[PDB]
């Protein structure tokens, strides 16, 4: 189990997971808050 | 408007008087501090440029203050420039004031 | 009006653009049923287009002769005419998030640089440490200013390698 | 030193024995001794010139002859200058020529002397002989008065460039309503 | 007997506090002795002037009937 | 050392220990690792807490009196505008500049005190009043002129307790002011109005129903 | 000492031999000797100025010549300043300049003297020469009268800023209805 978690912590796996999480978060932000041209607060 | 003879003469006389009795000390001090142009540590004449030798008709003059003829021409040129600037500006009859 | 720009609310080109886009969408919608999947998708697109145009006109954006929104990137000019959310506020937001990520990475690199084997820590990231440093990176402005005023944020020029000129 | 410009701070060591010194040098401009000497001479000269300018600006208005800003207007529009009411028979060209010559001679004589004589020449500029007796205190008084005059001259220029009035008029207007007539109320100083 | 000495002017352009180090000491000889330095300075100036000429001839036509010639401009 | 911590079971960071008032080992972001930075943050916390206490008092007490009937004052968000429309109302720009001018002098003096506590006690600085400007050794706690009644001067432990009470009240007031800002922005009503509306129906009147805290896009 | 301010308190030791000293210094403003000396001189000077001001305020009112608040009012909105029922031919500018020059000279000569002479200068300032022969009791009476006059002047200012009437009218109004005419009735002093 330790070796598996160590493999999941490698640079490529972590890079792909981080990019996927960031892309998913951005996609959902644009899905619920679309066409945000300016920062209207 | 302004008399060309009077303006030109007055400006030239004033420039010569300023360069002979007022600006002469600072001019001489600056000349001594600067000196002749040097290339690689020696003057142009010392390096081999014969045409760079200082003229002898300015090395020593009978004027007690050392006011050479070249000094006369330089100050007269400045005086004439100022005189003609005054004459030209006075000749125009337009409003250049920013008010 | 800032630089000869007309507000999108009173812009005729803006309204014409919205009308044309909705018209094209309805023309495409006319070739389907009333409750079919393509019809519902086209109706949703029409609603989104109308909402977008209404929001742009209501937010106070400035439109040019072409009828498209224009952004004002100048403090003072955008602050006095109510356009701070165009570039000013987004600039602050970016700078903050960018500094957060940069500070988290810097702290992780400096923390693993003291380990006996830092290269492995660079290829095999320490998830708990990275998570803690990512959380700590949110206070990056305060930490960065403190380190700058402390002198620990910089490396002495005499300690950095340089070329032989 | 007598002063500190900031009670809780450390002042530079090169500004300890100087007259009218408060240790004010946050930018460290006078770190070099040569620059410090030049700055001292220039400060005294600027203070004297500003004292004369402030006295003239206030006198021309108090006596009722006009403001400093409108003084050269009758000479540039197409007339003659006025001094105490009389008409001066000189134009812009002649005035500039005489002033240039006189100032050139005076400044050349002043700038061609020793460093101390260029700022404190009591040989003939002190007929009353006031220097031969506690000159440090008098020097401090002169420097402080010159500093105040410099600030006053800059204030006159900025105030006129912002509101367009004159020193006495500006002072009267501010005294009429200090809470609502100041730099914060004009639409120039504050970008509101 | 009158005029300036570029060497002295360069040697005098040394700001105090040593912000610029020695300043421009020895620059006169560095430029006079090296032909590549002079050629580089001349080329930089000439290129900038060429750009200035290009930017000024279209916005401020100096020749008659030049603005009407779209191909030539 | 063994004093109560913010999160029971979690050890306090070594950079905090237990000497500053209000020390509960709360620093998940490790902002106060540097001693100089920690000192500056301590002074900033004291200043923010005191100003927040004054503001929350000036916002709650007048509101409570107004609700009863005695002393009628406008709501805190409209108090600034109400005075603006007054007859002899001072211009906003001039008023702000005067306040900033006075605060410049006092705050700069306090700033010098932070760098060196006995800075303002320099002899000859003022007209004999500098003697009363010497701190107590810790920036942010200046006796002399301040603290005229001498509260907590009986012993060192008495002063420590008062410091803890001050820090807790300041933090509570800071959180309260942030709540006031958020409540007014979300609901255009006063704090007392919000409290009364919540008690009437807590499950139907809270931040989950104001329409601002929870975005309508998600629902 | 002759007094204790707070019957059971412990008065400071540096205020045990000074005249008219009750040990009142809870803030500890006179801990340093220099500050104590400056404050002593300032207190005596303030007491003298306050006694003179209170005497003038009461005299101008009991003599039916006007109030203290409206005294400079006729000068503004026109001109002409009345004195003893007569007329003075001076404007605000001349009056301010004259007062500034006279006060500047007097204070400059007073402030440049020795510390003791800056507060208790005998000789020419005591024409009757009653200073000799136990001046401690006289000094105590002077300080106490000055404190009372200071409080009276502050009372005049505060009362006028609250009610709006001058001293004599306020006194008569309070004497007429001592139960319903006081500081508690006006909507300024006691709010709740
Ligand atoms: C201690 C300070 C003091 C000051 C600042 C003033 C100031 C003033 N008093 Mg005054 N008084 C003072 C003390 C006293 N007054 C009076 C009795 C009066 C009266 C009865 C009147 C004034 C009036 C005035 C005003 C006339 C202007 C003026 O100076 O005319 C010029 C005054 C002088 C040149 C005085 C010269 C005195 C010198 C020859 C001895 C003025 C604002 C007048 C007023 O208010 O009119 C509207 C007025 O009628 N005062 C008494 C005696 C009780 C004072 C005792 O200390
Ligand atoms: C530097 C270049 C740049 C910049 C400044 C922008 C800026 C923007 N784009 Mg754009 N885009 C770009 C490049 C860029 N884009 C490129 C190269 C492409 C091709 C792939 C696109 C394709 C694209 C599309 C298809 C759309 C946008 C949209 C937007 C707007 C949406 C803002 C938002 O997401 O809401 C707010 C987001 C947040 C508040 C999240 C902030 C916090 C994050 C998670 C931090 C990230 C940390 C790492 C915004 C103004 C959308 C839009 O509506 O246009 C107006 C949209 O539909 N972009
Ligand atoms: C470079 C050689 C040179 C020399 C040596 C002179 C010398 C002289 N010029 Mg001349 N000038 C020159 C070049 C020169 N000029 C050039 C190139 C121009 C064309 C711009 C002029 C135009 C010019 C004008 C218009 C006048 C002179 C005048 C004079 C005389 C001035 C006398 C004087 O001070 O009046 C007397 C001094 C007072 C009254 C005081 C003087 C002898 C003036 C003249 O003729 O004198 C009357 C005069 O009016 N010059
Ligand atoms: C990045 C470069 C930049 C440029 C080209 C400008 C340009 C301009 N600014 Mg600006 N500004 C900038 C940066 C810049 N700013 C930054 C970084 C800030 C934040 C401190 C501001 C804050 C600011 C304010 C508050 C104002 C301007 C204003 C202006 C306009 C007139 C002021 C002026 O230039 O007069 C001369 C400038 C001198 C220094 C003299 C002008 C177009 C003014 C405006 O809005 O116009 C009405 C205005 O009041 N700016
Ligand atoms: C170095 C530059 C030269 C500086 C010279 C300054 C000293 C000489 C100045 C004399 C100038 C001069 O005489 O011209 C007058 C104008 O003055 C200047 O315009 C002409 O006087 P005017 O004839 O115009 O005045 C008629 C009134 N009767
Ligand atoms: C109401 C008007 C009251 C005006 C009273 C002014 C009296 C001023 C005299 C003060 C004085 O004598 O001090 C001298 C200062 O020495 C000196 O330097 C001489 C200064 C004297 C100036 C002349 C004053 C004339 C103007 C008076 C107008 C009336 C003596 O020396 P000291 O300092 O020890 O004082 C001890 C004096 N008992
Ligand atoms: C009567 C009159 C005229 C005027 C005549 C004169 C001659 C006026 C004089 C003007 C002067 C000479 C002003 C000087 C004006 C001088 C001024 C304004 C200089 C100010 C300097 C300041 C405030 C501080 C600097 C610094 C210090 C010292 C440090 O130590 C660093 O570390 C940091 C740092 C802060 C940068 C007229 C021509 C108008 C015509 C009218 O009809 C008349
Ligand atoms: C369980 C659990 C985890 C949870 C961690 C959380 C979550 C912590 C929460 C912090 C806060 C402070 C939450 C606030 C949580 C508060 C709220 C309110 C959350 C969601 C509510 C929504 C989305 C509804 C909105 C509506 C809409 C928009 C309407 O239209 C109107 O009708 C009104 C209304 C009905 C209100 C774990 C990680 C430990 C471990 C596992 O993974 C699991
Ligand atoms: C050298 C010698 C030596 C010998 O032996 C002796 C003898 C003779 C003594 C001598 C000489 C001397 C002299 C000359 C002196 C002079 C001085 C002066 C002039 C000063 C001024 C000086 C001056 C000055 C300070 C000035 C100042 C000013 C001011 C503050 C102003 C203010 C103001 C302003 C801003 C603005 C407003 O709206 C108004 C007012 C309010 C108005
Ligand atoms: C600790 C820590 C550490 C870790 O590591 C991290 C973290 C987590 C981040 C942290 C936390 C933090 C926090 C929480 C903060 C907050 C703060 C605040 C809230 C402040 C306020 C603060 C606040 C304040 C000052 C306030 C004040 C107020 C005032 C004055 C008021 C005023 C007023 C009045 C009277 C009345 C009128 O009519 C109006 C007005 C004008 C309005
Ligand atoms: C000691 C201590 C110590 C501890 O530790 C702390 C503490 C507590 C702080 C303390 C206390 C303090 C106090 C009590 C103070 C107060 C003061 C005052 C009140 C002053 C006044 C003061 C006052 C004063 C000078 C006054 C003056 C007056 C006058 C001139 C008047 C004038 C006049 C007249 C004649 C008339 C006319 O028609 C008008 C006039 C023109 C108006
Ligand atoms: C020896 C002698 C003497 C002296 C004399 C003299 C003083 C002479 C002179 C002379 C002169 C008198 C000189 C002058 C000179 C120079 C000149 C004269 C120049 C010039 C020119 C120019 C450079 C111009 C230019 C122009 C033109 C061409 C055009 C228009 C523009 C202008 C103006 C830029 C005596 C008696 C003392 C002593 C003994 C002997
Ligand atoms: C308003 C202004 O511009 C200057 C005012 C100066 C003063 C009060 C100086 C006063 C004295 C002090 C305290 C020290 C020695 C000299 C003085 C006259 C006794």
């Amino acid at each position: 189990m330790k070796d598996f978690t160590t493999y999941l912590s490698t640079a490529p796996v972590l890079t792909l997971l981080s990019v996927t999480v960031v892309a998913g978060l951005l996609i959902e932000i644009n899905r619920f808050f679309p066409d945000a041209l300016i920062a209207a607060f | 408007l302004a008399d060309v003879n009077l303006v030109v003469g007055g400006c030239t006389v004033g420039a010569l008087a300023l360069g002979r009795f007022v600006f002469l000390p600072f001019h001489r001090a600056s000349l001594a501090k600067a000196g002749m142009p040097k290339q690689n540590g020696m003057t142009h004449l010392q390096a081999g440029d014969a045409r760079a030798e200082e003229a002898s008709f300015i090395l020593k003059t009978n004027d007690p203050a050392g006011f050479t003829v070249v000094d006369v021409m330089a100050w007269g040129a400045l005086g004439h420039a100022a005189a003609f600037y005054i004459l030209a500006t006075s000749s125009l009859g337009l409003d250049r004031n920013p008010f | 009006d800032v630089a000869g720009l007309t507000p999108c609310s009173e812009s005729k080109a803006f309204a014409k653009r919205k009308k044309n886009e909705v018209k094209a969408l309805n023309k495409r919608l006319k070739n389907y049923e009333a409750d079919s999947a393509p019809a519902l998708a086209l109706k949703a697109t029409i609603a989104r287009t109308e909402a977008r145009f209404d929001k742009y006109a209501k937010q106070g954006l400035l439109c040019g002769t072409d009828g498209l929104p224009h952004l004002i990137a100048d403090p003072g000019l955008a602050l006095r005419y109510g356009h701070a959310g165009d570039v000013f506020i987004p600039t602050i937001g970016f700078i903050y998030f960018a500094g957060w990520l940069g500070y988290a990475g810097s702290k992780y690199l400096q923390a693993v640089a003291a380990t006996a084997k830092p290269i492995e820590k660079e290829i095999i990231i320490d998830v708990p440490l990275a998570w803690k440093l990512l959380w700590e990176g949110f206070g990056w402005p305060l930490r960065a200013f403190a380190e700058y005023k402390n002198g620990s944020l910089m490396e002495d020029d005499a300690k950095i390698t340089v070329s032989p000129r | 030193k007598a002063g500190n410009w900031l009670p809780g701070s450390e002042t530079p060591a090169y500004l300890e024995n100087l007259p009218a010194s408060y240790g004010f040098d946050p930018l460290g401009l006078a770190a070099e001794p040569a620059s410090l000497a030049r700055f001292r001479e220039s400060e005294v000269f600027h203070g004297r010139w500003a004292m004369l300018g402030a006295a003239g600006v206030l006198g021309v208005e108090v006596l009722g002859y006009g403001n400093w800003y409108d003084a050269p207007l009758p000479l540039v529009q197409g007339g003659q200058a006025t001094y105490f009411g009389a008409s001066v028979p000189f134009d812009l060209g002649t005035l500039a020529a005489i002033e240039f010559a006189a100032m050139a001679g005076a400044e050349s004589f002043r700038g061609a002397a020793e460093p101390e004589k260029r700022v404190y020449p009591g040989g003939a500029f002190d007929p009353m002989g006031m220097s031969k007796g506690n000159s440090k205190e008098l020097k401090t008084k002169e420097i402080k008065n010159g500093r105040l005059a410099m600030l006053a001259c800059l204030g006159f220029a900025a105030q006129h460039a912002a509101t367009g009035a004159s020193p006495l008029e500006a002072l009267a207007s501010h005294l009429a309503n200090p809470m609502a007539v100041n730099f914060a109320t004009n639409g120039v100083s504050l970008p509101l | 007997g009158i005029g300036h000495s570029m060497r002295e002017i360069l040697e005098a352009q040394t700001p105090p506090s040593g912000s610029l180090g020695a300043g421009h000491k020895g620059l006169y000889d560095t430029v006079n002795n090296s032909l590549h330095f002079q050629l580089g300075l001349a080329l930089a100036s000439v290129g900038t002037i060429s750009s200035l000429v290009a930017q000024h001839m279209y916005s401020l036509p100096p020749y008659a009937f030049l603005a009407q010639d779209f191909t030539t401009q | 050392a063994t004093r109560p911590l913010w999160q029971p079971g979690v050890e306090a960071p070594k950079h905090l220990d237990g000497t500053m008032p209000g020390d509960f080992g709360f620093d998940p972001l490790n902002l106060g690792v540097n001693k100089e930075a920690l000192n500056w943050y301590r002074n900033a916390e004291l200043q923010n807490g005191r100003w927040a206490m004054l503001g929350v008092a000036g916002i709650v007490i007048p509101a409570e009196l107004t609700r009863v009937g005695v002393l009628n004052v406008p709501e805190w968000a409209e108090a600034g505008k109400v005075y603006a429309e007054s007859e002899n109302a001072i211009p906003f720009a001039s008023l702000l500049m005067v306040q900033l001018f006075l605060f410049n002098f006092v705050e700069i003096k306090r700033w010098e005190d932070i760098k060196k506590p006995g800075s303002q006690a320099e002899p000859g600085s003022f007209l004999g009043f500098e003697s009363g400007f010497k701190g107590t050794g810790i920036s942010g706690y200046p006796g002399g002129a301040f603290n005229p009644f001498g509260l907590g001067n009986s012993s060192k432990e008495a002063m420590d307790d008062l410091k803890w009470r001050e820090i807790r009240n300041g933090r509570l007031a800071m959180v309260a002011f942030l709540g006031f800002l958020s409540q007014h922005a979300a609901t255009g009503k006063g704090p007392l109005d919000n409290l009364a509306d919540h008690l009437a129906d807590p499950w139907g009147a809270n931040f989950c129903s104001n329409g601002v805290s929870i975005p309508s896009a998600l629902g």
